[PDB]
């Protein structure tokens, strides 16, 4: 209760400012979770019988805690309600007229709430305001009043919505803004889109007081016959109802006038095109098609009535001839240039006249004379009667036996569907279902025309049709009110695909639809045909009236609830041939039937012959788009030929040109020859010609010349790349939002950068791009956040960029802006961009502000494979595929050579030396004789990671750059006699071979390096190294220009005796110095790299000592766990780096001036891939490496990295938890395969340590070499057998030899005058305890014993016939003062006695000491004696691992600490426990035994924490801020208690790490990760024998 | 139900690992000294291992058990019954060894 | 389970429809309902022989029969406003054929070939030649025998004719070959072997 009582005297309310300059409370989490924890703690302690410490304080504190809980639980709701209603009552205008009683009530409530807020602001202590009387009662009263007023607001909003039924289509906040912003009518003008069918804006007076008429999105405009004025109808609902009524009336009158006028055209023949065009322009497209329909239906009906007697002069032939002449006039008219609206009206007229022509021509010419015949009755017939006064009754549409009316609702202009026979039967079935009061349920494969056919039927009848898309676009909270609106306005509903809904949503919506349908069918009861009481169903707990005009349609791809209420039609196979024929005919194409007959099977073949990719779309939508593009191309060629009728252009060439111009960019490299072969098949002897675009090509050539890139034209080098750039330009022109997709290693970024430069130079418009990586940044930070309390809007990165572009500051339209999204696409963030990519071009923030991007902006994506993208995002934007064949290898070589010849490495002598080097290496790169052959050979070999051409070439280029730098330094050291040309040639050739060796197949095993060397030997004539029995990889190119072995440069070191096998001591060896030189090579070019290899192969130490080896490097050790996120790197920058804005832009640099920061990343591949296959931190590092910076979230500003570089190390991807790195990131970082050190390398690096420790005793100094040879050979023998396949824990690494040397040194540390048999016996004992106890079978153990004896005999034969000293080979420290060897019996007796006292004083269950228990006790004792002795107890559960560990820990005095684990055990609790044990181990000197079980590991993060704690000795990412300061203070105190001078944190932390090295042994008990298998001594604690 | 009817005189309380109040129910039952029946042993809760292991510390006339941080007096006759409803399950050896 | 057989299905359909709905209007409406019931039975017991018959197991059910009966009612009332015995030629045969081929029963059909089979049934049954006394509902039934057409003016004659149907329903009743039963029996035997096999 002490900690609970002290923490409640320090909490603060954490007041924050509000937009109304008020105070609010933040931190509900800290203010509720800790309170609940205190409640749990006090309840537990008062529950536990150990309550005789505090009795009344607990109860008083508990009632206080309940007071806090109640107060703040009411307070959070009151605050949320007040902020929401304050926004509603202040932002919205006209509230004084909109229910002023609630306005005054809210004013009083807000006054009381603000008085309470002032009271809290004066006293910001938590308990200070609790002690104030009346706070709870006033707060509860405020809650009740807020609930009542919110209920009143909801009831008023529902009443207003019921007043005007179309308000049911918009949400609560939109309706609030509509009813509040009455004066600002422009706010309603954006909401007009949702409520109505076609009108998007209403036309007002000059003073905005009279509604003159309506309009649409396209531009079509309708003048009201009698305009309505808002003056005498001030209420929004009243004058919107008047607008709707006047819109119905105006459409009725205009249709009557149009019908009367078209009777004149339809009287006979000889129609004048001029007056026909004037008639078309006069009336709306809806009314134009209606007039044509009415005229044709009436004319055919009169012709049939006259034909009723018989062959009465055939007026029906005259009707057909009139249709023919009208259609010919229309076909002639579309050839001439027309306005887009007139063009759309004319195409609608053509398609409808084609349907009318076909009906009479085919179905009616087969001897039909009766007007009541079904063959005429089946067709949709239009009967217009302007006599009737009612607006909605004048026009009647009758299909078969059904009799609908025409809801005179303006639809703007909507694309019509050609009446295919499938569409005809769809109309028939759906009308039959509607007549029988049954909804229609068409089904079939997606994209066949179900939703479009239903919508077309609804628009033919004039009903407003709602389409509810299924995938991730359902809002069930709005579905009910949308249904109520459909019922009360007589609209239609068409679910796009009903089966995509999951079970709960489908069930709820199906129940609602069932209720709707039973209500609808009740209108047609045989005994209740006359509806006296209107039919009402039950939605939202209210009786909503059902209008007979209402309809519901669902499309399958069917629930048991709706089987008996819905009729189904199969639309599996649409008629593509007739659709193509009619659309081509309506586009002015002659012989359109042949073109359709050819194009439809072609699109069928492309779905069959070509490959299958997600971005491919050869459905009907794509076919229609190709057709309209072909029409545009034909009209363009007609216009071009005019300026130099003309019905002789080849149509097939136009069609294939449109097909290729639209579809070739999406094709992969393999699919282009297939597409052209298919074109030669379907369209034989017809050629496709590319647009020349010579004006852009010249600028492209100039930009490529100045950008060091390769330009081509067609077949030569660069032709495919420049063609892809031109396709990118055409896609940019045609639409916005395009995405560039292709394998990493293609010229995507170069393509769009070069095209932007070419556009700037050619058109003169300045082009600046905004490259955004969306995966690195959080989506909530990408778009923006609304705080739950303040509800203040902080725009995100993309939102900030868009707002800056839109706001009138700089370059709104005089500059083209390209928002390039570099990274990987997935639903998570493209959900918002979906509304921007489509034709809406609108970005709806959750704040409610709508942002529409200007025309100049293009939203570009560059991705690699496009496999986690929704089809919605892919279809909403065009794309070009950048195949890997596009970026050829020779052009990469040309770019590298040009860049080397042009750009100085030290940004004239350097330029001259680079140009000489390039002249020397020209016959290798460009010629396809050495580097290409070596590249393909390396590709057909195996590497540790996937081989990416760009990575393998970039490492080579950087190494050649380092070669040039080496030559420059050689010249610098010798001014006289500089690098001569012959020496230069020799050096550059040999270094080029060496760099091919280390870059190509430089991340593979030694055997594959040897294979590459042998292949190079076969395919080059350069001077190879002389010795044929030594691999070329061992040799080095000296500055003199001759092959010198790397071994000759390996030095000898004499490490001090007290630093043997120390934490950080690297002894030089072949691999170490060679990797160090290569690492320096890639370090100079600031090029990030990753060292990959098996566990404990010397990756961390080699890189780490190399990094402190340079004087200008300041190293940062970061550990990448699975849960590693970019905020780790942000924190590292925040602590070791500073932000400066004094340059042209913000720049991030380390605080230490003149120091190059390096952020070493431990286990760079460890961070886990998200559910879309991307690693956030890896993408963030890729963004930093490639573009040299990132975006701050605080102010959304690009910051450039200065003096910052990354390096990593990792285990191979095949190991558990090792996710392969992305190829885009991989091409930037070269990798080196750090394999296990060879026999010779181990021999050297461990003979160093043997000599170092044996110098302690002069007598044994002669024995170091045989000892090292014995250790190395036994380790090799134990490595060839006992591999990972037999047992997963049979892993052998040079870290076990380190433990061997350290254990022998520890044994010999206090001992002196040791004979040779003593050294051999301690050697054999450590061999047993490191290589034999890990074994699982007795045969393996006896084999280990025999080979230990064998190697001990072979490496030194002068030892007594005793094996080591005897068979058992035992060691103990209890019997003596030193670690003296012991025998069996007295050791057994001592252990028995001490175990007896152990379980008589600490345990309650007796233990027996059998032989296995004694051996395991000895092993754990040996481990506890050795600092950083970590044990791996593998064996069956309940076999005594924990008990024996605690027994030996008590026997050695080690304090035992283990994790008290539960189900809700979390990461921060485990880190706090690790902090506690580290404090007790480093500070307050105390030996600790850390017993952790397999069940104690719940998350992989715990395992990573253990991995970083065991080998390294500390956890760098464990101590942050306050805790860091506290442990620094404690380490200072403990050091002065040990009388040591550290002072500097760097050194005091080093001492803490050393103390933890000495005072922490972790024992892991596991029932039967390779990284965890190392750095722990394995003890096979088998089952009881 | 056999276990309930057998231990009704001792007021046996029925609970499950899925219940959020399992720890509180465990503490109350262990303090008062009455039987507990924990069904849904599929999601075994590691906090019960000290109870199953019977790690008991007779120190200073205070028999106590290490449940998290606050150790609670282990009242006598505290029998906990673990139960499940399915017959196909592979229990971890940690739990399999500690129970009959 | 519904009892397999054309007679059982026709009896069930006749019992489902009220006699008032079948006996009003012109006296032919009873024969139109009889033809509709026979067509429904033929297309619904052919559904048992899924491979040889309806290529896919469609869902012709009670709702389709109700919709077809409603279509017959509406079109016969519209054609014959009075209550006299409408002439056989004046029956809207084309209207019923088209509405049953495209809507109602044709809504379920997916491929063109079962649609063609449905059209074959509709033109063979729903026609004016069905009025003649010697109209064959199914020809070559067991070779020599041929199912005739009951001459009735009211429900009772048709119901009695249904009850006097022979017990032996060979598959030639539905137009399928007489050995279609052999294939169905072989399939059921293989199914029983498979079901026994899975019980190990
Ligand atoms: N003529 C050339 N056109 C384009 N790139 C070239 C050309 N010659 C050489 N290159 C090199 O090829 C590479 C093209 O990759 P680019 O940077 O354009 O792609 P990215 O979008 O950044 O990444 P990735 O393609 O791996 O997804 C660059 O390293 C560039 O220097
Ligand atoms: N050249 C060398 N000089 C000295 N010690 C070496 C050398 N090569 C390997 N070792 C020893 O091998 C072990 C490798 O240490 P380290 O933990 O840094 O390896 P690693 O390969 O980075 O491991 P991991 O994969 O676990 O991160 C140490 O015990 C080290 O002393
Ligand atoms: N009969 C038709 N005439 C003209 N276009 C059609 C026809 N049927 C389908 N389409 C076209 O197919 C495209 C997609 O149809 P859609 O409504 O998505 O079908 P589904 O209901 O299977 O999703 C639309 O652009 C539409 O124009
Ligand atoms: N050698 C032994 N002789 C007698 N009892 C033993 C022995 N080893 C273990 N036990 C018993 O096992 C119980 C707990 O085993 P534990 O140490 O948890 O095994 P594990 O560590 O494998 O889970 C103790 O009560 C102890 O009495």
């Amino acid at each position: 209760l002490k900690q609970i009582r002290e923490v409640w005297n320090t909490y603060e309310l954490d007041l924050v400012n509000y937009q109304n300059k008020c105070r609010l409370i933040r931190g509900w989490d800290d203010l509720f979770n800790k309170v609940k924890e205190h409640i749990n703690s006090v309840s537990a302690m008062k529950l536990s019988p150990y309550y005789k410490v505090f009795e009344e304080d607990a109860l008083s504190w508990e009632d206080k805690l309940n007071r806090i809980m109640a107060l703040f639980d009411v307070w959070i709701d009151v605050q949320r309600r007040w902020v929401y209603l304050e926004g509603i009552f202040t932002g919205s205008a006209d509230i004084k007229h909109l229910l002023p009683v609630e306005t005054q009530r809210f004013q009083s409530i807000s006054t009381e709430f603000l008085a309470l807020m002032k009271k809290v602001s004066k006293s910001p202590l938590v308990m200070d305001v609790l002690n104030i009387q009346g706070v709870q009662r006033s707060l509860e009263r405020l809650a009740d009043l807020l609930g009542k007023i919110q209920k009143a607001l909801g009831e008023y909003l529902e009443r207003e919505r019921s007043s005007f039924p179309r308000f049911y289509f918009v949400g609560d906040e939109d309706l609030l803004e509509i009813i509040g912003n009455s004066k600002n009518v422009a706010k309603l003008q954006k909401h007009f889109k949702k409520m109505f069918a076609g009108v998007s804006s209403i036309i007002l007076n000059e003073d905005n007081s009279v509604v003159l008429g309506i309009s649409s999105r396209e531009g079509e405009e309708v003048m009201f016959k009698t305009p309505v004025s808002i003056t005498e109808h001030p209420k929004i609902n009243e004058w919107l109802t008047l607008v709707e009524k006047e819109m119905r009336v105006t459409l009725a009158k205009l249709l009557a006038e149009s019908v009367t006028e078209v009777e004149i055209f339809g009287k006979a023949t000889s129609i004048d095109p001029n007056t026909y065009i004037t008639w078309i322009d006069k009336y709306q497209a809806q009314l134009v098609v209606l007039s044509a329909q009415i005229a044709w239906s009436e004319n055919v009906e009169t012709a049939l009535s006259s034909m009723g007697g018989g062959g009465d002069a055939a007026p029906l032939h005259s009707v057909l001839s009139n249709v023919e002449v009208t259609l010919n006039v229309l076909a002639d008219s579309v050839l001439m240039e027309q306005p887009p609206l007139r063009r759309r009206k004319l195409e609608h007229l053509i398609t409808e006249l084609v349907h009318q022509r076909d009906v009479t021509r085919s179905l009616i010419k087969s001897k039909i004379d009766n007007a009541k015949s079904f063959e005429w009755l089946s067709q949709m017939r239009f009967y217009f009667d302007p006599k009737q006064t009612d607006v909605l009754q004048q026009l009647s549409i009758q299909m078969a036996n059904a009799k609908f009316n025409y809801g005179f609702e303006y639809l703007g202009v909507q694309d019509k569907l050609v009446q295919t026979p499938l569409t005809d039967r769809c109309y028939l079935t759906m009308t039959q279902a509607l007549e029988a009061r049954l909804g229609g349920s068409p089904f079939g494969p997606a994209g066949t025309g179900k939703t479009e056919s239903v919508k077309a039927l609804g628009h033919q009848l004039g009903r407003f049709v709602l389409v509810f898309n299924c995938d991730e676009t359902f809002d069930f909270q709005a579905m009910g009110r949308i249904f109520v609106g459909l019922c009360q306005v007589g609209a239609w509903g068409c679910f796009d695909e009903f089966n995509r809904l999951e079970e709960r949503m489908l069930s709820a919506v199906s129940q609602q639809v069932q209720c709707i349908q039973e209500a609808l069918r009740e209108h047609s009861n045989p005994n209740y045909d006359k509806t006296s009481a209107p039919i009402t169903c039950e939605l939202l707990n209210k009786q909503v009236k059902v209008s007979p005009d209402m309809a519901i349609f669902i499309t399958m791809n069917l629930p048991d609830n709706l089987k008996k209420l819905f009729r189904s039609l199969a639309m599996t196979k649409p008629d593509r041939q007739l659709i193509a024929q009619v659309m081509l005919y309506s586009q002015g194409f002659r012989t359109a039937e042949v073109l359709a007959n050819k194009i439809v099977p072609f699109f069928k073949l492309c779905d069959e012959q070509l490959s299958s990719q997600s971005h491919y779309d050869f459905g009907l939508r794509a076919l229609k788009s190709v057709l309209v593009s072909a029409g545009n191309v034909k009209r363009e060629r007609i216009q071009k030929i005019k300026r130099e009728i003309a019905e002789n252009l080849p149509e097939q060439e136009i069609l294939i040109q449109s097909v290729c111009e639209t579809m070739v960019p999406k094709l992969v490299a393999e699919d282009i020859p297939l597409l052209f072969s298919l074109l030669s098949d379907v369209f034989p002897g017809v050629q496709y010609h590319r647009g020349e675009m010579t004006a852009l090509r010249e600028e492209l050539k100039k930009v490529c010349q100045e950008m060091y890139l390769t330009y081509g034209d067609g077949e030569e080098v660069g032709g495919m790349w420049v063609e892809k750039v031109l396709q990118l330009y055409q896609i940019t022109q045609i639409n916005h939002g395009l995405m560039m997709v292709g394998p990493s290693g293609s010229g995507k970024s170069m393509a769009w950068r070069v095209l932007l430069k070419a556009l700037e130079r050619l058109e003169g418009v300045e082009g600046v791009a905004h490259i955004i990586d969306p995966k690195a940044i959080s989506k909530d930070h990408l778009y923006g956040t609304l705080d739950p309390n303040t509800r203040e809007w902080t725009d995100g990165l993309f939102t900030h960029v868009l707002r800056k572009i839109i706001d009138s500051v700089r370059g709104e339209l005089q500059k083209r802006q390209w928002i390039v999204f570099d990274g990987d696409v997935d639903p998570e963030w493209v959900e918002n961009l979906n509304s921007v990519l489509d034709d809406n071009k609108l970005l709806t923030l959750p704040n409610g502000e709508r942002l529409s991007l200007p025309p100049n902006v293009r939203i570009m994506f560059e991705v690699q494979d496009l496999k986690y993208a929704t089809l919605a995002t892919v279809s909403r934007c065009g794309m070009v595929w950048f195949s890997e064949d596009v970026l050829s290898t020779d052009m990469i070589f040309n770019n590298f050579l040009a860049r080397l010849r042009s750009i100085p490495l030290d940004d004239s002598p350097m330029l001259q030396i680079q140009r000489d080097a390039a002249t020397i290496m020209q016959p290798y790169f460009t010629s396809n004789g050495l580097v290409t052959k070596a590249l393909e050979h390396a590709f057909q070999l195996e590497h540790i990671m996937d081989l990416t051409r760009l990575r393998c070439l970039g490492s080579l280029f950087s190494m050649l750059h380092q070669a040039c730098r080496n030559v420059a330094q050689y010249n610098a050291n010798h001014p006289d006699f500089p690098m001569q040309i012959e020496q230069l040639e020799r050096y550059i050739q040999r270094y080029l071979v060496y760099a091919i060796l280390w870059s190509l197949s430089g991340d593979s095993r030694l055997k594959m390096r040897a294979e590459l060397g042998e292949y190079i030997r076969r395919i080059t004539t350069v001077p190879l190294p002389t010795a044929p029995n030594i691999p070329i990889i061992d040799y080095e190119v000296s500055i003199s220009g001759e092959w010198s072995p790397w071994q000759a440069k390996v030095p000898q070191i004499e490490v001090e005796t007290h630093k043997v096998a120390a934490p950080d001591v690297v002894v030089p060896t072949l691999d170490t110095v060679r990797h160090e030189a290569l690492l320096y090579t890639w370090l100079a070019e600031h090029k990030p790299l990753v060292l990959c290899g098996p566990p404990g192969s010397g990756k961390t130490m080699t890189l780490f000592s190399a990094l402190r080896a340079l004087p200008d490097m300041e190293v940062v050790g970061l550990n990448f766990s699975s849960a590693t996120t970019p905020e780790l790197l942000l924190k590292t920058f925040d602590h070791y780096c500073e932000y400066r804005r004094t340059p042209n832009g913000v720049v991030l640099a380390p605080v230490q001036l003149g120091k190059w920061l390096v952020l070493f990343c431990d286990e760079i591949n460890l961070p886990d891939m998200d559910k879309y296959g991307t690693q956030r931190v890896i993408s963030f590092i890729r963004q930093m490496v490639e573009h040299g910076g990132f975006y701050r979230t605080s102010d959304q500003t690009w910051v450039k990295l200065e003096r910052i570089q990354f390096v990593g190390a990792c285990n191979p991807p095949t190991d558990p938890g090792r996710k392969p790195l992305s190829h885009r990131f991989l091409r930037h970082v070269p990798v080196v395969y750090v394999d296990y050190p060879g026999p010779a390398s181990l021999t050297q690096i461990y003979g160093t340590f043997n000599r170092a420790m044996l110098r302690l005793i002069p007598s044994l100094r002669t024995y170091a070499e045989p000892l090292t040879a014995a250790m190395v050979e036994f380790y090799t023998m134990s490595q060839e057998r006992f591999t990972q396949d037999t047992q997963p824990h049979y892993i052998y690494s040079p870290r076990e030899m380190t433990r061997w040397v350290r254990g022998i040194f520890e044994a010999l540390r206090p001992l002196e005058t040791l004979p040779v048999e003593g050294l051999i016996r301690i050697w054999a004992h450590e061999a047993l305890r490191l290589f034999q106890d890990r074994l699982v079978e007795d045969e393996e153990r006896r084999w280990t014993d025999e080979n230990i004896d064998t190697v001990a005999l072979k490496h030194f034969p002068n030892i007594d016939r005793e094996k080591a000293m005897s068979r058992p080979i035992l060691y103990s420290n209890w019997l003596s003062k030193d670690y003296i060897p012991v025998d069996q019996e007295e050791l057994r007796d001592y252990v028995k006695a001490r175990l007896k006292v152990f379980y008589e004083e600490e345990l309650d269950v007796p233990l027996v000491l059998f032989n296995e228990v004694l051996d395991h006790v000895l092993r754990i004792d040996r481990i506890f004696r050795q600092p950083q002795g970590h044990l791996l107890l593998i064996g069956v559960s309940g076999a005594g691992k924990t008990t024996l560990s605690r027994f030996v820990a008590w026997m050695n005095g080690l304090s035992v600490y283990q994790i008290k684990v539960h189900r809700k055990y979390t990461g921060e609790d485990f880190d706090e426990d690790l902090r506690t044990v580290l404090r007790r181990s480093g500070c307050k000197n105390e030996k600790i035994a850390f017993i952790m079980d397999e069940s104690n590991v719940l998350d992989s993060g715990f395992l990573e924490r253990m991995n970083t704690l065991l080998a390294n000795g500390e956890v760098p990412g464990l101590f942050e801020g306050d805790e860091y300061a506290t442990l620094m203070t404690q380490c200072k105190e403990g050091a002065q208690k040990e009388g040591l001078m550290l002072d500097s944190h760097e050194e005091l932390y080093k001492w803490f790490t050393s103390q933890v090295i000495r005072n922490l042994h972790v024992v892991f008990t596991m029932n039967p990760s390779p990284a965890l298998f190392n750095r722990c001594v394995l003890n096979w604690f088998g089952d009881w024998s | 139900e056999f276990i309930m009817n057998e231990y009704k005189d001792r007021k046996i309380t029925r609970t499950s690992f899925l219940d959020d109040a399992f720890r509180k129910n465990l503490e109350s039952a262990l303090r008062f000294g009455n039987p507990l029946l924990v069904q849904d042993v599929e999601s075994y809760d590691p906090v019960l291992n000290p109870v199953l292991n019977r790690e008991v510390r007779r120190t200073g006339g205070r028999v106590l058990i290490t449940l998290g941080d606050q150790d609670i007096d282990l009242s006598p006759s505290f029998v906990i019954f673990l139960s499940t409803r399915d017959p196909t399950v592979e229990f971890p050896p940690d739990l399999c060894s500690r129970v009959t | 389970e519904p009892p397999p057989g054309v007679k059982a299905n026709m009896l069930r359909t006749f019992s489902s429809i009220p006699v008032s709905r079948i006996c009003k209007s012109p006296n032919e409406r009873a024969r139109l309902y009889f033809l509709l019931a026979w067509f429904h039975a033929i297309i619904q017991e052919r559904l048992r022989y899924a491979p040889l018959g309806w290529s896919k197991k469609y869902e012709f059910g009670e709702s389709d029969l109700r919709s077809a009966c409603d279509t017959v009612d509406t079109w016969l009332d519209d054609t014959a406003k009075g209550r006299q015995n409408i002439s056989p030629d004046k029956i809207p045969w084309s209207a019923l054929k088209t509405l049953m081929a495209q809507s109602i029963y044709g809504g379920r059909v997916d491929n063109e070939f079962d649609q063609r089979l449905l059209n074959t049934f509709l033109e063979r049954l729903f026609t004016t030649r069905s009025f003649d006394s010697e109209f064959k509902l199914a020809c070559k039934v067991d070779g020599h025998k041929d199912i005739q057409m009951p001459d009735g003016i009211r429900r009772e004659e048709f119901v009695q004719w249904v009850e006097l149907l022979p017990d032996t329903q060979t598959p030639s009743w539905l137009g399928l070959p007489n050995n279609a039963e052999r294939v169905l029996l072989t399939t059921q035997g293989v199914d029983m072997i498979s079901k026994m096999l899975k019980m190990q």
